[PDB]
């Protein structure tokens, strides 16, 4: 939930209000997935 | 009154927090004491 408007048509799909940390952990899983997808042996967006 | 003040002359060492994995509370980071049976403290801290 942010001030900037973004289209979400699957808000019907169940979700709670995640804490910033919860979103960050999900994001970290996305990042690990991207590194493995590109077979990245180096840290990616770790500061991010 | 003076003795109560004397007994409260303490420095609180910064503790650690753990995210709630249950829906009873909103996944909050609970100050985590070292050792077991802090859950009685957790329940008192978060009656919800």
């Amino acid at each position: 939930e942010t001030q900037y408007p973004v289209d979400r048509y699957l808000d019907w799909i169940p979700s709670l209000r995640a804490s910033a940390a919860t979103a960050a952990t999900f994001a970290e899983w996305v990042n690990t997935s991207m590194k493995t997808a590109f077979d990245l042996s180096d840290m990616l967006l770790e500061p991010l | 009154l003076l003795e109560f003040v004397l007994d409260n002359l303490y420095l609180n060492r910064h503790t650690g927090f753990s995210q709630d994995h249950t829906p009873f509370t909103e996944g909050a980071n609970l100050r985590s004491l070292p050792g077991p049976d802090a859950e009685k403290w957790y329940s008192i801290m978060y009656p919800t």
